[PDB]
């Protein structure tokens, strides 16, 4: 019974680490693109 | 096609889980039958005398 219970409640350490790494990279990509998008509209001032 | 592939993968995961549960059920049944057999063996040995 103890063997049966563990199949549906325990963590698989081999798979979770990859998801952690992927999410960490995506966060940095998003932050950089956000800074770029914020900086974009500055070019209108030269027309004045 | 991407949505269909998503359906396929998400079904596959819970399919894996169901197969594991079937394995567990079979194991438990075999575990009980072993002890039944041992008791029968003992009774036969006692009855030979």
């Amino acid at each position: 019974l103890s063997a049966s219970r563990s199949r549906i409640k325990d963590t698989d350490f081999a798979k979770e680490t990859a998801e952690l790494t992927r999410t960490q990279i995506l966060q940095q990509a998003g932050t950089a693109m956000l800074a770029q998008a914020n900086q974009v509209p500055q070019g209108v001032l030269s027309l004045l | 096609i991407s949505e269909r592939f998503g359906t396929q993968i998400r079904g596959t995961d819970v399919a894996i889980r169901n197969a594991n549960d079937g394995i567990s059920l079979a194991q438990v049944a075999e575990g009980s039958l072993t002890e039944i057999g041992n008791n029968l063996q003992r009774v036969r040995e006692l009855s030979v005398q």
